[PDB]
């Protein structure tokens, strides 16, 4: 599980940007609620229990929420 | 009046639409937003 | 992060504001945006204008206040 061995300065804040739009209250975590609201702006209805599986494989640290550390690591490895 | 527009553009260029509008069609909501940054 | 902006930011997003908030009713919505994007040559798609008040709408009441407008501003420095 490594980041991409090529992770340009441009990427990270392209990377940021996508954080803004799931935490748009700006409090620094995405909650299943932040996620729910862009999916369901995607068209996707997903449940409750299917917001909590998507956080829970991004959730690090298993605090509930995702900070922009456990964002930004696993964006740059899907990124390969 | 051209101060309030330039002002104005400006704050346009931060919601990045054409970026945002390329991850809404691009839509595993983060495997896809990998490609648009990819 | 909208605390720590200096007085003088705070003053000059705040006539940023303004300028968006064409009849001044303490909000922008989509119409707002697309009166001041067309008056700068670009001609956003209803969609896209929604997209953008989603953008920022963090208390999803379909609006951007002038709180969630500092946000964006502040976080974006
Ligand atoms: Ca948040
Ligand atoms: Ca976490
Ligand atoms: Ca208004
Ligand atoms: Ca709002």
């Amino acid at each position: 599980g490594p980041m991409a061995d090529q992770l340009t300065e441009e990427q990270i804040a392209e990377f940021k940007e996508a954080f803004s739009l799931f935490d748009k209250d700006g409090d620094g975590t995405i909650t299943t609620k932040e996620l729910g609201t862009v999916m369901r702006s995607l068209g996707q209805n997903p449940t409750e229990a299917e917001l909590q599986d998507m956080i829970n494989e991004v959730d690090a640290d298993g605090n509930g929420t995702i900070d922009f550390p456990e964002f930004l690591t696993m964006m740059a490895r899907k990124m390969k | 009046t051209t101060k309030g527009k330039v002002m104005e553009r400006r704050i346009l260029k931060d919601f990045q639409i054409g970026f945002v509008e390329n991850l809404k069609q691009e839509m595993d909501i983060f495997s896809s937003l990998a490609k648009v940054i990819g």
